[PDB]
């Protein structure tokens, strides 16, 4: 007897409106239809019992097989059912035996082990309807566009399984031996930043897995002779879990299988890897271990302040992992201009490089995060480092000035080994220099780009059409900005600052905000300005212009002022120790008594009890939980818990195509949502009703030829 | 051994097989065209894939190589052809095996054998079976099954003597008004032509019978629409046996517990009717259009094989009119008749025309109840068409 | 390269004051701009004036090369009005030349302001 009595609630007969109701037929099956159908309303005053499904067959076990199959085939959505319980009885060794008693149920615990059938049909509708009516956050409640359906050139996976590039190389000869191979190459090997840094610059890190993985086949063949793919680290980890409600570890894993030929690479912040606060060493260990265990091959390890002692932990973790450790030197200043700085000198960078080589980094990276590495400075710099150190040199920059290409060309003249790029339609401005552009730019020059323009052109075409889905996250910057050579704001920063400036009522005074930005830098002793240290310099200027403060009256007036958290935090040494030091006056006034940290914040923190997190997360959920689940809650407590509730609410959202994800649907539109290879849900939104007494609207879909009924609370 | 079974068909029969594979615990694959984007058979299987879109409604189940592609991309080791698409296609069956896939059907030498009428008659002559030189004949056919080890068993006759020209309108098993000897000659011959050519998997030997004499008609080297009936009067799963026989399991073995010939009987009588969009007022031309209300029978002795008939999506003109495959069972024949009639009224389809009113008037008509009906039953009965 | 020389001498002979290069599609690649302009200087006595479109993105890369070969005048646009199907950005070109033998005769800050 198929009923609505809940096996997980002491058979409390559930009640309500049956949405789907689908039957089993066939040889040996019989149905006496009770109260369950199409759209029934189940009363609390009746012997709740939807159908009686019974099977016949010559033999007992065959009867059971038909019953089991019939039970799984039977489908009833909306109310609850005892179906899982009945299935479990048919399975059970004591039932099949024939020798069961009336004690059976109370003697047989395994029966009550049910498992929620995550209902990927209803959940796709319940999600789509919700965005349709109440819309996505940070979008516009407009209809739904995206009218160039650009196809996705793809490449047979068997062909791929036969490519053999760096991922293969790293397995044969290890990190050291890969780095020796890089050295030999005449061509300039490139790293593509399309999956990570490109859109993190241009589209507020918003790019979803579905788009990236839609083009994984093509990318593997296009960058077959590439050095690496940058497709993790930076903001991606946080943003995916949070804004995108998708598991980054999945994007990693999936991209992994599609591209089994090419090294993968992330940006790993020395202090906190990919997190947001400070963490004990063993969270850095765990994280790295997992990353390398699941696909990441290279780890570009940078410190917000070029503070070497802070990058030894990440280094030891990467080194253990057997993967590729990349020592980064953030570039600021201008080695061409000797009036700019007598600390951020050509000798500064030479010694720093020489130091990192001694720490045993496999590759020396340069990360000009603000695009300040002028062409000539890049010729002289790179030139200097090749003969100073033996590590291959990996240069990365931002076309923020419009000179990114020129810088790269010069860098190549100077014998550089690896450059970072992005397909034309995802490059330029705050992004990296365009691979496409660079490839012809070097025509008739000694060294060429080891890549494939024709495959690259296809990519640019694709990503162009995909960029359209992300129109709402298109950043302000419409053209190069050379003022970066005075104020030195990295990539974004001069955007957020201006949104913030205008927000704190300083829209028209932004020129002074800029000015104080460069000033605060020197007030703080001229510090390297990546994140999170660029927000520090951001906040002070913003605060100093707001409270009409001078260079001298920041000290004078300090004891009353109460500075921005981010600033006070900086002076506690919660972000490490800056190359020059802290001005003793300026620190005193800001801290107002507070304890400042001597060493890196890592050895101030107690190690995390992972098995206690296991203990907590096992209880909180039903009982899965992996090693990737553990470091993930530790890194982002709030955001991870919130992901899980969403994964509980809507299933695996990343599977939705981008435009439907941000917009839902329009009336009379048919979309196909692929829930698993083989299972594509053909949905049609026929209409939507005006809200009722409750503000509940009724969405009439058709899903795979069956009509469906969804109730969506309209926020308003 | 079979790991993933793909159904190179659609509607009711895909569903029939899917049900039978999921009983054996086999992963299932469905295939479809743009017109079946809304079909029921799609989500009856674990996987389902659009056989190439650039293919219209018709060839999207006829296209030999492109179907195999799917089969191959899904890592399918066995394919069930069902009927009326690629079922009897011996080029399909051949190409099939060349790609590692077990064609659930007779060996390639049987399909070629029983295609053309001139070969059909040739292998029948060798058997000892009688063949045609002719009015009032009876359309009796015998179901057999035989594993890949020789072993064959007949699951007795089906009376299909209710047919207009084509279209096997209404089917009965076992026969009524057919003395067990008269009919032993038929089943015995059935098996005698099958024993000769070392038949494999399930097929049907068709016959016409005149009082005592009978003639071989054709061999259907596949399952049949009307198999439903034989299943119910013997308790044997025919489609299950099919799959298992292909996986190479012995009949009398522990996985299809076949009784030997003498142990196999028929208990009671079954009857099936196909409910179709055919207009019994307009020379049986099918309706198209959208279904607005679908409601069905059930209870004691009723068996439904759902197809393309349900509360939603419209019926295309491109595939066979068939909606629902309704069957009934009881000891006495009169009990089976009463169950069909009642069932049929309770059957409710609004939005398109159906053959039901006609299909009712066939059951009520007592010259069908007698058993001594004939291939010219629709031919000789006018009151069979009723305005109602 | 031989056609362009012949053409230049002829335009010189025709009595034009300045030889210009119209790159209306931005096909003049970096190295091509060093070699072309390099020749034209020794071949003709006319000041060379070069004009391109940043459609490839190597417009700046092209101007630097042209400058390396002794070009006299280029055509430029203000930063916020530059790039892609426009001229190479003056604003960039100014800082791009920093550290090289030839500088851009213009007013840095005014051009940020114009932009
Ligand atoms: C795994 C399964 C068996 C049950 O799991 P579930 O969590 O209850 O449902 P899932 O979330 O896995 O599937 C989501 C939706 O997929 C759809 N779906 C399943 N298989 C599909 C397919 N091959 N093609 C398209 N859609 C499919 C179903 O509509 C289901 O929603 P519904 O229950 O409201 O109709 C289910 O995916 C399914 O329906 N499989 C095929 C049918 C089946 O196995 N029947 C039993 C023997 S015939
Ligand atoms: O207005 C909200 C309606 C629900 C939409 C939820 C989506 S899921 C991805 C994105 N992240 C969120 O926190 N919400 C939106
Ligand atoms: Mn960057
Ligand atoms: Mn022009």
């Amino acid at each position: 007897r198929i009923t609505t009595e809940d096996p997980l609630n002491d058979f409390m007969p559930d009640t309500g409106t049956i949405i789907a109701y689908r039957s089993s037929g066939g040889f040996g099956v019989r149905l006496d239809a009770g109260d369950g159908f199409q759209g029934a309303e189940i009363s609390p005053y009746y012997d709740s019992l939807l159908v009686k499904l019974s099977t016949h067959a010559i033999s007992f076990k065959q009867a059971e097989e038909k019953m089991v199959r019939s039970l799984r085939e039977m489908r009833i959505r909306g109310v609850k059912t005892n179906i899982p319980f009945l299935i479990n009885v048919m399975k059970n060794k004591k039932f099949t035996s024939g020798d069961y008693t009336t004690k059976f149920i109370e003697e047989t615990p395994e029966l009550f082990d049910i498992q929620p059938s995550l209902d990927r049909g209803t959940k796709t509708l319940e999600y789509i309807g919700n965005v349709t009516i109440n819309g996505f956050p940070n979008v516009e409640k407009r209809p739904k566009p995206d009218y160039e359906l650009a196809s996705i050139p793809t490449v047979s996976s068997s062909k791929i399984a036969s490519f053999s590039g760096t991922k293969q190389l790293l397995d044969e000869v290890g990190p050291k031996g890969v780095a020796e191979w890089v050295k030999k190459q005449d061509d300039v090997l490139l790293t593509d930043t399309t999956f990570r840094d490109a859109h993190q610059s241009l589209l507020a890190t918003r790019v979803r897995t579905k788009d990236m993985i839609n083009i994984a086949s093509k990318t593997a063949d296009v960058f077959k002779d590439g050095f690496s793919l940058e497709m993790w680290g930076g903001a991606t980890f946080d943003v995916a879990y949070n804004f995108l409600k998708e598991n980054p570890w999945e994007r990693l894993e999936r991209l992994r299988k599609a591209i089994p030929n090419v090294l993968f690479q992330m940006l790993l912040r020395a202090s906190n890897a990919v997190g947001y606060k400070n963490y004990p060493d063993n969270v850095i260990h765990k994280f790295v271990q997992e990353s390398a265990k699941a696909g990441i091959d290279v780890f570009r390890i940078f410190d917000s302040l070029n503070w070497v002692d802070q990058m030894k932990v990440a280094n030891e973790a990467v080194q253990e992992a057997g993967k590729i450790s990349e020592g980064t030197i953030c570039y600021t200043g201008d080695i061409l201009n000797p009036e700019r700085s007598n600390i951020y000198t050509l000798e500064y960078y030479v010694k720093l490089a020489k130091e990192l080589e001694r720490e045993g980094f496999h590759i020396l990276a340069i990360k000009d995060m603000a695009g300040l590495l002028k062409p000539k400075a890049a010729y002289e710099l790179i030139g200097e480092l090749k003969s100073a150190v033996d590590l291959p040199i990996h240069l990365h920059t931002h076309d923020t000035s419009g000179n990114g290409l020129l810088t790269y060309k010069q860098a190549i003249d100077a014998g550089v080994d690896i450059i970072d790029t992005a397909v034309a339609s995802m490059s330029g401005l705050t992004s990296q220099p365009s691979a496409n552009s660079l490839y012809y730019a070097l025509n008739g020059f000694p060294r060429h780009l080891r890549t494939d323009i024709e495959g690259m052109e296809s990519l640019s075409h694709y990503w162009s059409t995909v960029r359209t889905y992300y129109s709402d996250f298109e950043s302000d910057i419409k053209s190069p900005n050379t003022e970066i050579y005075q104020h030195e704001m990295p990539g974004g920063q001069y955007s957020n600052l201006s949104q913030q400036a205008k927000s704190l009522g300083l829209g028209e005074r932004f020129d002074e905000v800029k000015d104080m930005y460069r000033r605060v830098n020197f007030l703080f002793g001229d510090i390297v300005k990546v994140t999170p240290s660029s927000k520090v310099v951001g906040d002070m200027a913003l605060y100093m212009v707001q409270n009409d403060l001078d260079e001298q009256s920041v000290i004078t007036d300090g004891y009353k002022l109460d500075f921005p958290e981010s600033v006070v935090s900086f002076f506690k040494g919660e972000i490490g120790q800056p190359v020059n030091g802290f001005n003793k006056d300026l620190q005193a006034v800001i801290l107002k008594g507070q304890e400042a940290l001597t060493a890196r914040p890592g050895e101030y923190l107690e190690p995390v009890d992972f098995e206690k997190v296991r203990e907590l997360l096992e209880e909180e959920q039903q009982g899965p939980v992996t090693e990737q689940d553990i470091i993930s809650y530790v890194l982002y407590p709030k955001v991870y818990e919130q992901y899980i509730q969403t994964r509980n609410q809507y299933g695996n959202l990343s599977l939705l195509d981008t435009p439907t994800f941000f917009f839902g649907m329009r009336n009379g539109e048919t979309v196909e949502i692929e829930i698993d290879k083989g299972k594509r849900l053909i949905i049609k939104l026929e209409t939507i009703s005006e809200p009722d007494e409750n503000g509940n609207r009724t969405i009439y879909y058709a899903m795979n030829g069956q009509a469906r009924r969804i109730y969506i609370k309209d926020e308003n | 051994q079979i790991k993933k079974l793909l159904v190179a068909n659609r509607g009711e029969i895909a569903i029939r097989i899917f049900r039978a594979a999921a009983e054996l615990d086999i992963s299932t694959v469905a295939i479809y065209s743009n017109e079946d984007k809304s079909s029921l058979h799609r989500y009856k299987a674990d996987e389902s894939y659009l056989v190439g879109s650039d293919l219209g409604p018709a060839e999207s189940y006829l296209n030999i190589e492109r179907i195999i592609d799917v089969a191959k991309q899904a890592n399918v080791d066995a394919i069930h052809p069902g009927y009326g698409f690629l079922s009897e296609n011996e080029q399909f069956a051949r190409r099939c095996a060349e790609e590692g896939i077990k064609f659930i059907g007779p060996h390639l030498e049987h399909l070629d054998m029983f295609g053309d009428k001139v070969k059909a008659r040739t292998t029948a002559i060798k058997a000892d079976l009688p063949v045609i030189p002719i009015d009032n004949p009876k359309h009796i056919e015998v179901q057999v099954i035989g594993d890949e080890h020789g072993n064959i068993v007949h699951l007795f006759e089906r009376d299909c003597s209710v047919q207009r020209r084509h279209q096997k309108v209404v089917e009965v098993a076992p026969s009524v008004g057919l003395s067990p000897t008269l009919r032993q000659r038929i089943c015995d011959a059935a098996i005698q032509l099958m024993e000769n050519i070392k038949y494999v998997n399930a097929g049907t030997v068709e016959f016409l019978v005149s009082g005592d004499e009978f003639f071989f008609i054709e061999v259907n080297p596949r399952v049949q629409v009307e198999h439903t009936i034989t299943e119910m009067v013997t308790g044997i799963d025919i489609v299950k046996t099919q799959i298992l026989v292909a996986a190479g399991a012995d009949l009398f073995g522990e996985e299809i517990n076949m009784p030997q010939q003498k142990d196999i009987t028929t208990l009671g009588y079954a009857i099936q009717c196909r409910i179709t969009t055919e207009d019994p007022l307009n020379d049986f031309m099918p309706d198209t259009g959208t279904i607005i209300a679908y409601r069905s029978s059930g209870g004691f002795g009723v068996r439904l094989d759902a197809g393309d008939g349900f509360q939603g999506a419209e019926i295309s003109p491109y595939y066979d009119s068939l909606l629902v495959k309704l069957s009934t069972h009881a000891i006495s024949f009169k009990q089976a008749e009463e169950k069909m009639v009642r069932s049929l009224r309770e059957m409710r389809i609004r939005g398109v025309k159906t053959n039901i009113p006609f299909l009712i008037n066939v059951m009520k008509n007592k010259k069908f109840t007698s058993g001594d009906y004939t291939t010219k039953f629709i031919e000789e009965t006018p009151e069979l068409f009723d305005i109602q």
